[PDB]
């Protein structure tokens, strides 16, 4: 058969690349099942890791946990200002994804190990077969789309997300009115990346959450039927080729750019990951300091806005390059950020002196002296405190974990898409094992040099 | 803490996350057994 | 009779030993051997107030043969010396082993390109290797050896451990600001030149390959014995002359410069090590440290730096040196207003 | 600078397009095999 | 007793001895 | 068609540069890039680089030096900020905020994807195989963690590599500093692939070099004993591999070639990749390892280490940078 | 696995020993856990 | 030996404590403190350090262990006069901070004399830090 080097053209470290020939698909849907099954594997047994050394006198964040804040997020095990009520529901999921990854294992061991080599039937796909391999695209672009409109409609229907901007610290709460405005939900795509807009990494409501997600479902529902429906037009023919280690990069490449955004959402954003459960982002830490030293100097007599710095700026509260009232120092930087125990602080030129000086609401400063000392700063070795400060505290941030591993990911999958996108360039053209000693195309092309003749 | 009716695997809650990274491991191990052939 | 040994030196083994061979391996195994024996067993207290072994606690990074008590000062430290008078312990509560690895590291390196020197005469070879570790002995020699000599003592050397490394790396900046040193920008030139030839030849080599074999894996295409290029040249050029302007087309003018390139590189470093041996340093640019003086306004990133070395240096030289006791009230070391 | 911000919108969208539509013009038939 | 048995013993009859230093360093309190 | 003769001029392997549709994104990129660094590098305004009306002199015409000139990063009062020269109200205040950064940084990112694109672009022209981009991935993914994801992830283009060798040592005093990079080991690995790389380079190279065929006199180069196009190997393999293999041992010289030459080009190019990335998590307050305070004596005593030295000089650059900039004591990202 | 059954055993027994006994603290004068701060650096040469 | 022995009453006893209960207090410091008072200061207030100086200059004297333990159930200020238990952790406030829920009287003892059995074992290294 084809599982040696001899018969394949693949070594042993390019083995699953064995896998790419069309008469080899009972082993491809096997590695796929096995894969899926080890996925749901380190989810469920990361989860009950990060369970069975669970202490509840520290939030979530501080205990390293990464999956703990995904649930919680969602409304589930917790409720007013993100409090475990119970670590049943995490044993749950934990319980619940092992079991999966049994079923998806033993379909991954059967389809390479016992079940048939070759498929057939419905579900004999050749990559060159276009029209199949698009139905099949279709009909996971249909599945996908069900997942994410039924994810709305549990925030719309059953329990209800965490909303971290809810009345007063942040209850679960079901979205009733998700935003369903196409001049809304779309103008996060033409929002700048750039700090200001920070392109969809705004998005900072659950209406607004939950409407593009119900708009993304039907989008993905019509794509899919589209796909099962209509083959590949005329003019995508010669785009590129249809082998399968196209497709494979043009994934690849798609999921990197999806990984670097996923980054810079763990980083910046603080409603879709409440710094209740992720920790303060650097913004919203950068803004508490200066929070807390301002409510030291009152009650001390200080009176802040007519306080100069080293340089004549504003020492607590300055004005913005826009001209808005913000906090002064190294942190107007971020003055950008938007936490939801900073608002009330809001007025309409930023932070008004009215409600900040016989404002702050007693929690507001509690959750801000919070986000101050846990910052996310830190080591591999797990230390806080700068950098070139004293080792005694054990700690570094989940974003910062969840970030640079984002970013680890983005940045090998671009690489992986680089390498399958030449590659499946090259295979089809004919040329991607060497060049022809009978003919070299750099034989056959005129000089470039201008006085060649 | 995980619920203490289930408090009895202990370390076997240990090895469950790193049980992925010997699948890669056992890779490895099953292609010196064939030879690498 | 004394041919007899020539012949049996210049046999074939797992190990060639050669004549170079009796001054090669009894020095590096030594060497290497005091290297592990330190960084395992002895203490950096009674040298530098500092524990530098894994009986002390620390690990593969914090673990160094450090330089020799500052007291020392330029003395070789041999066992039987008047500072240990054969009394072992004393000898590396002093940091005499610093001296020992020192020594039998440098005989080593002669010992090595000797040996180097001696393979190609027997094989027939040009003694191209040779020259291109004579870099190596050239940085070596600056770094633990002229470098030591010019100052105070064996103790600003630089230690034999990573941490001590590191410790030597920021000691220079602060107290030399050797990036501003040009010998040493060469340096760093050539180094990154010749990470960049590496990759960039190896790539090329590897994407030009001819279809020399039937398999996907194409490192299969090539035999030992065969006398033909395994890639094209003419591909590679046209390639590199319509990406970057030029190419090479001279494939041994290709090889001569990637031994060219790193190889200066670290000899030019070297010479600006042994510039700094003296303390002549390029330290500061005297119309800049003028034009900041009279102008308090004047800001460049060099003048950011000659603060961050000042900087440096009060705030690591009161436990760098502990020989030399010195006092910094907290009130007079330059902080940047925290 | 609202002309100049229109001409840098312009310049950006025909560079860009000359890049798109370059490479819906059958590109992967632009090797030497074929 | 051969050069065989010098070249793979002098530079392991130590290693062995400071790998079983170093294990036992694993267990000192100080 | 007009516009099929312009698709055969772009594509056309017939240029004295390839062009490409990767080459016309990169060649506008380049040009707006080159002409504003080099316009910023000689005649730039003095930058307000921290925000707090301290302008950085950093152009080579005020009074300011080759080696200490730089295009000085955006000001800390814009943060990421999109920052154009229109957005500005006046091209004063542009140069006074440091827009010039901004702009060559913008158009220097995608012209250097635009590159490894057209690298990819010509290998599919010619018909070699296409991954030499993945080795120039690595210098790209090293330019952008300094120029782009440090920045991002700190929270301003202040903390960007400032575009001058003065700056440049800067930005490296002040990244030890602040994150320790000398103790991260993808640092320790980007050290020993640039060391090694120039050690392989130079090995490789006097391999090569000292087992050449004799084809020439010796009153004449060496390199004429090549000729360009010839199919004969120039060099003896043979002869080379036996000396490296009396050098060391056995089973330790590459008898293969092609072998060789992956490993020349993927030792650098990993640990590049490695160190690009080491710069990337530090982008996220992840910094190398901590040792401060890790032996202990039997009371409690901080016995010194050397990683404790190293913290001690760290200090040392620590309360020196963006002195007047710091109004709380702890400086976060 | 014959002549070497003890032999490995007993030299890897003979450093963990030579570490656990003590003896290397008195074979280099290192410093044991508590010798440290009953600091002195050695300020001359001939006599340590 | 007689680092152990440190104040106990403004009276005037000095208790001594075991090394293991001074080190099961050192743990227990920089599981809930260290979040902010790593090293010997406060990041909240640069002022306020866990110092000899400072406490025993404290009103009221808090360089006891038993003024400590009673700090811990009272947060008041340097001379006493709001008892904010609320903008600190406080052993009867557990709702705002859920650090010292879990730590019982000898837990508060031990913490509380760790702090005052390190300034004669380090001395400037952490006052204020070294510098
Ligand atoms: C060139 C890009 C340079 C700037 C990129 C940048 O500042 O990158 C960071 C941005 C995220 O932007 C950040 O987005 C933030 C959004 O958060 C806001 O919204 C959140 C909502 O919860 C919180 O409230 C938070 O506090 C509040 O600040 C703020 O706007 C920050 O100022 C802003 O920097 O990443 C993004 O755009 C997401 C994309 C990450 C990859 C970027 C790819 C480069 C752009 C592709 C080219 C487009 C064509
Ligand atoms: C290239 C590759 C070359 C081949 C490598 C060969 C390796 C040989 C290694 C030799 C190392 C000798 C160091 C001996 C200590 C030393 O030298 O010791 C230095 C002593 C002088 O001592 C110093 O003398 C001063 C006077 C003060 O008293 C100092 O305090 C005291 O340290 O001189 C001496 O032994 C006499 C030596 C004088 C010549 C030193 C030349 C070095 C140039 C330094 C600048
Ligand atoms: C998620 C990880 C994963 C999964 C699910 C698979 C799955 C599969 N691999 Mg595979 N592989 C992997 C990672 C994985 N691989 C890694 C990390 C390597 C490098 C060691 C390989 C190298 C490799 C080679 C060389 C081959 C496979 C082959 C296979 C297929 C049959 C296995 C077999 O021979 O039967 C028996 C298994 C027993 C334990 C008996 C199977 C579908 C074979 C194949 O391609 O079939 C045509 C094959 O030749 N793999
Ligand atoms: C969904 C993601 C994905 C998928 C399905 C593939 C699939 C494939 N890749 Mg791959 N690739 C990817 C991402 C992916 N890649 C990324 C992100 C990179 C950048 C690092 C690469 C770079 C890459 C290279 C260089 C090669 C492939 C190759 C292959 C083919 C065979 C690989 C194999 O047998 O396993 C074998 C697995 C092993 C031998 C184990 C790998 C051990 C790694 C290096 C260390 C693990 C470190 C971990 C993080 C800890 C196969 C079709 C080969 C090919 O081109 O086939 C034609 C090959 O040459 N890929
Ligand atoms: C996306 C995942 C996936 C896909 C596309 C398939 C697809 C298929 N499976 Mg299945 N399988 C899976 C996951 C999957 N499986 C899992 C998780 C399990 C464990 C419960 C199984 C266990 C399984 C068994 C026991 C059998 C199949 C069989 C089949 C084939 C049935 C053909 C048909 O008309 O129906 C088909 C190609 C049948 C088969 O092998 O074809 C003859 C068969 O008897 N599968
Ligand atoms: C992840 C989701 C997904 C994926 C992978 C695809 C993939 C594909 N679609 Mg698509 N499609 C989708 C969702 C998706 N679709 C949805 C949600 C809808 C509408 C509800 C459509 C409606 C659609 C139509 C009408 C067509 C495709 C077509 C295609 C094929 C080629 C497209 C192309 O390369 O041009 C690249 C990208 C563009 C042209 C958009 C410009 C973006 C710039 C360049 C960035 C390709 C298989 C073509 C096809 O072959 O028909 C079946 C085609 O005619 N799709
Ligand atoms: C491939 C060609 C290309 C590309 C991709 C860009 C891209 C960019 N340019 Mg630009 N530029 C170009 C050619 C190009 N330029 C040429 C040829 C000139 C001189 C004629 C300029 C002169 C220029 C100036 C003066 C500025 C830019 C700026 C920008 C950035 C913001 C402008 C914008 O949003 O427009 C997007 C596209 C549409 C809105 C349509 C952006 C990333 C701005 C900048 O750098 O901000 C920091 C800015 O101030 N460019
Ligand atoms: C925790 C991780 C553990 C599991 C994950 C795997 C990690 C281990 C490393 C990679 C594993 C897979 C092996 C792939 C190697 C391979 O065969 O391809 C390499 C090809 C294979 O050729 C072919 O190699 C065949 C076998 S062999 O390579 O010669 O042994 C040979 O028969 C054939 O003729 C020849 O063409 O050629 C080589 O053998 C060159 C080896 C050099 C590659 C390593 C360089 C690393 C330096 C930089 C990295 C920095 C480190 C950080
Ligand atoms: C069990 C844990 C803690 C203990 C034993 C402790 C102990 C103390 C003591 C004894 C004081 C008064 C010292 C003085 O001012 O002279 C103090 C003050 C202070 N502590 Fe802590 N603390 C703990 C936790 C924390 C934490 C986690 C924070 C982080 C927010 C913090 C922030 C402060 C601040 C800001 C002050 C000065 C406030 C004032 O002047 O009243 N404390 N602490
Ligand atoms: C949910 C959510 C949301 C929403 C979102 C949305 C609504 C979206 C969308 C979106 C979309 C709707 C998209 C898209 C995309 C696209 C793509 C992905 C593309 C492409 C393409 C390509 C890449 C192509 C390429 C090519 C070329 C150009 C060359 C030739 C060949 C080819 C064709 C291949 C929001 C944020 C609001 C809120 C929150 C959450
Ligand atoms: C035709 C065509 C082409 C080409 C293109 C090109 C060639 C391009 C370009 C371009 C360019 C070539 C551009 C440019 C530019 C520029 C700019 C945009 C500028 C600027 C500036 C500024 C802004 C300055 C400023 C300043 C400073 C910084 C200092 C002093 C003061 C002042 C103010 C003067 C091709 C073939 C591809 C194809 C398509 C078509
Ligand atoms: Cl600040
Ligand atoms: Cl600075």
């Amino acid at each position: 058969p084809g599982y040696d080097e001899a018969t394949s053209g693949y070594a042993w470290w390019a083995g699953n690349a064995r896998l790419i020939t069309p008469e080899l698909t009972g082993r491809f849907l096997g590695a796929h099942v096995a894969h899926a099954g080890l996925v749901a594997l380190w989810a469920g047994g990361m989860l009950l890791f990060e369970v069975s050394h669970f202490n509840l006198s520290k939030p979530m964040y501080e205990q390293g946990c990464i999956l703990m804040p995904h649930i919680a997020t969602l409304g589930i095990g917790v409720g007013q200002s993100g409090e475990i009520t119970s670590m049943f529901p995490f044993f749950a999921i934990g319980v619940a994804h092992l079991i999966g990854s049994a079923v998806l294992g033993i379909g991954g061991m059967y389809h390479a190990i016992k079940g048939p080599e070759k498929l057939y039937g419905f579900f004999q796909f050749d990559w060159t077969d276009r029209a199949k391999v698009a139905q099949i695209l279709g009909f996971h672009i249909a599945i996908l789309g069900i997942f994410a409109l039924l994810f709305a409609a549990k925030a719309m229907y059953w329990g209800g997300l965490y909303d971290p901007w809810a009345p007063g610290g942040g209850d679960v709460r079901l979205v009733t009115n998700p935003t369903l405005d196409p001049r809304i939900i779309f103008g996060y795509l033409i929002k700048r990346p750039t700090g200001g807009e920070g392109w969809i990494v705004s998005v900072n409501n659950l209406e607004d959450i939950i409407g593009g997600h119900i708009w993304i479902g039907c989008i993905l529902i019509a794509g899919g039927i589209w796909h099962i429906l209509v083959p590949p037009l005329r003019w995508t023919y010669n785009l590129f080729p249809w082998t399968g280690e196209t497709y494979l990069s043009q994934s690849l490449g798609n999921v990197a750019g999806q990984a670097f955004i996923a980054a810079a959402f763990i980083w910046f954003n603080n409603t879709a990951y409440p710094s209740v459960f992720y920790g303060p982002t650097v913004p919203e830490s950068s803004q508490a300091q200066s929070f807390v030293f301002l409510m030291r100097d009152q009650g001390m007599g200080a009176d802040v806005a007519s306080a100069q710095g080293p340089t004549g700026l504003g020492k607590y509260l300055q004005r913005s390059p826009t001209g808005e009232i913000i906090f002064g120092g190294e942190t107007m930087r971020f003055w950008d950020a938007r936490a939801p125990w900073l608002e009330p602080l809001r007025g309409k030129n930023g932070l008004d002196l009215d409600k900040l000086q016989h404002d702050v609401q007693p929690w507001q400063l509690r959750r801000a002296a919070e986000y101050m000392t846990h910052s996310p700063i830190g080591s591999l070795n797990s230390v806080a405190g700068l950098a070139t400060e004293s080792n005694a505290f054990n700690y570094v941030s989940p974003r910062t974990w969840l970030a640079s591993a984002h970013f680890i990911f983005g940045f090998f999958f671009l690489v992986g898409h680089l390498w399958h996108a030449g590659r499946a360039r090259a295979a089809a053209a004919g040329f991607e094992t060497g060049l022809d000693r009978e003919d070299e195309p750099v034989l056959s092309m005129a000089p470039i040099d201008p006085s060649l003749r | 803490e995980l619920p203490e009716a289930y408090r009895a695997f202990g370390p076997l809650i240990d090895v469950l996350p790193i049980l992925p990274i010997f699948f890669l491991l056992l890779a490895f191990v099953w292609q010196a057994s064939v030879g690498f052939r | 009779w004394i041919k007899q040994l020539d012949d049996w030196l210049k046999r074939d083994r797992f190990v060639f030993i050669g004549w170079s061979g009796l001054l090669l391996f009894p020095c590096s195994f030594l060497a290497i051997g005091a290297w592990f024996t330190g960084t395992t067993f002895v203490t950096s207290w009674y040298t530098h107030g500092l524990v530098s072994s894994y009986l002390e606690g620390c690990n593969f990074l914090t673990v160094a043969v450090s330089t020799p008590a500052e007291s020392m000062g330029h003395s070789l430290l041999l066992l039987w010396g008047p500072e240990a008078s054969g009394d072992f312990v004393r000898w590396c509560q002093i940091g005499g082993l610093w001296t020992f690895t020192a020594l039998h590291g440098v005989f080593g390196l002669i010992g090595f390109m000797l040996r180097q020197i001696e393979i190609a005469r027997l094989v027939g070879i040009r003694p191209y290797n040779a020259i291109a570790f004579s870099a190596p002995i050239a940085v070596y020699c600056a770094t633990f050896l002229i470098y030591p000599l010019g100052q105070s003592s064996w103790f600003f050397g630089p230690g034999f451990g990573v941490s001590a490394i590191f410790r030597f790396l920021l000691f220079f900046q602060g107290f030399h600001n050797y990036t501003l040193n040009p010998f040493h920008m060469m340096g760093v030139t050539g180094v990154l030149g010749g990470a960049l030839l590496c990759a960039i030849h190896g790539a090329t080599v590897q994407n030009t390959l001819f279809r020399d074999n039937q398999s996907k894996n194409t490192f299969k295409g090539f035999s030992t014995d065969q006398g033909e290029e395994t890639y094209s040249m003419v591909t590679a050029n046209r390639f590199w002359s319509q990406i970057f302007g030029i190419a090479f087309s001279n494939k041994r003018w290709l090889h001569f410069f990637m031994l060219f390139v790193p190889v200066t590189g670290l000899w030019m470093s070297a010479i600006g090590m042994a510039g700094l041996a003296f303390n002549l340093r390029a330290y500061d640019f005297v119309s800049q440290e003028i034009r900041a003086a009279e102008d308090p306004e004047f800001e460049t990133f060099y003048t950011k730096n000659i603060l961050l070395n000042e900087g440096l240096r009060a705030w690591l030289s009161e436990m760098d040196q502990p020989a030399k006791k010195f006092v910094f009230p907290d009130e007079v070391l330059p902080r940047g207003f925290s | 600078m609202v002309t100049l911000k229109i001409v840098v919108y312009l310049t950006v969208s025909f560079f860009v397009g000359l890049f798109i539509f370059g490479f819906l013009s059958g590109d992967p038939a632009r090797n030497p095999s074929g | 007793f051969t050069i065989r048995w010098l070249a793979i013993h002098a530079l392991a009859i130590p290693s062995v001895f400071f790998l079983g230093s170093i294990a036992a360093m694993q267990f000192i309190q100080r | 068609s007009q516009w099929e003769r312009f698709c055969q001029w772009i594509t056309s392997t017939e240029n004295r540069l390839y062009i490409g549709w990767f080459g016309v994104l990169m060649l506008p990129l380049l040009g707006v890039s080159i002409t504003v660094f080099v316009t910023a590098f000689i005649a730039a305004p003095p930058v307000d680089i921290d925000g707090i009306r301290e302008p950085l002199s950093g152009s080579l015409l005020y009074g300011n030096n080759i080696i200490t000139a730089a295009v000085v990063p955006t000001s800390n009062a814009i943060g990421l900020h999109f920052y154009p020269i229109w957005e500005a109200a006046t091209l004063d205040e542009w140069l006074y905020n440091g827009g010039p950064y901004q702009m060559i940084a913008f158009h220097y990112i995608p012209a250097l994807l635009c590159y490894l694109g057209r690298e990819w672009e010509l290998s599919y022209r010619l018909g070699m195989r296409p991954w030499i981009c993945i080795a120039y991935s690595a210098p790209v993914a090293a330019t952008i963690s300094v120029f782009l994801i440090y920045p991002i992830g700190q929270g301003s283009f202040s903390d960007g590599l400032p575009m001058g060798i003065s700056g440049t040592f800067n930005f490296m005093f002040v990244f030890q500093a602040e994150h320790n990079i000398l103790m991260h080991p993808f640092h320790m690995l980007g050290v020993a692939g640039v060391l090694g790389g120039s050690l392989f380079c130079a090995m490789h190279g006097s391999l090569v070099t000292s087992s050449l065929v004799r084809e020439t006199s010796d009153s004449q180069s060496q390199n004429e004993g090549y000729k360009f196009g010839q199919e004969e190997e120039t060099y003896n393999i043979l002869a080379a591999h036996g000396y490296f293999g009396r050098l060391i041992f056995q089973y330790a010289s590459f008898n293969n070639s092609r072998q060789l030459h992956f490993f020349l080009a993927a030792w650098p190019v990993v640990c590049i990749w490695f160190v690009a990335l080491g710069i990337s998590t530090m982008a996220f307050n992840l910094n190398g390892f901590n040792f401060n305070h890790s032996v202990l004596d039997s009371q409690g005593r901080v016995l010194p280490s050397w990683a404790d030295v190293v913290n001690r000089a760290s200090l040392g650059f620590e309360v020196m940078h963006e002195r007047n900039a710091h109004n709380f004591p702890l400086d976060l990202a | 696995w014959i002549i070497h059954s003890i032999t490995i055993p007993a030299l890897f027994i003979a450093g963990w020993l030579f570490v656990s006994t003590g003896l290397a603290y008195d074979a280099f004068g290192t410093p044991r856990p508590n010798e440290y701060y009953p600091l002195p650096i050695v300020d001359d040469r001939y006599n340590p | 030996a007689n680092l152990r022995t440190i104040p106990l009453n403004e009276a005037g006893d000095t208790v001594t404590l075991s090394l293991e209960e001074f080190t099961r207090g050192q743990q227990k410091f920089n599981n809930a403190c260290a979040i902010c008072h790593l090293g010997g200061i406060t990041k909240t207030n640069p002022n306020v350090g866990l110092d000899t100086e400072s406490l025993a200059g404290a009103f009221p004297d808090r360089n006891n262990l038993e003024g400590l333990v009673d700090y811990l159930h009272n947060p008041t200020t340097y001379d006493g006069l709001t008892e904010i238990s609320e903008l600190h952790p406080s052993t009867k406030s557990s709702d705002i901070y859920p650090k010292m829920r879990n730590l019982t009287e000898d837990d508060l003892r031990a913490i509380s004399g760790h702090i005052l059995l390190m300034p004669k074992i380090r001395g400037d290294q952490w006052g204020a830090g070294k510098t």
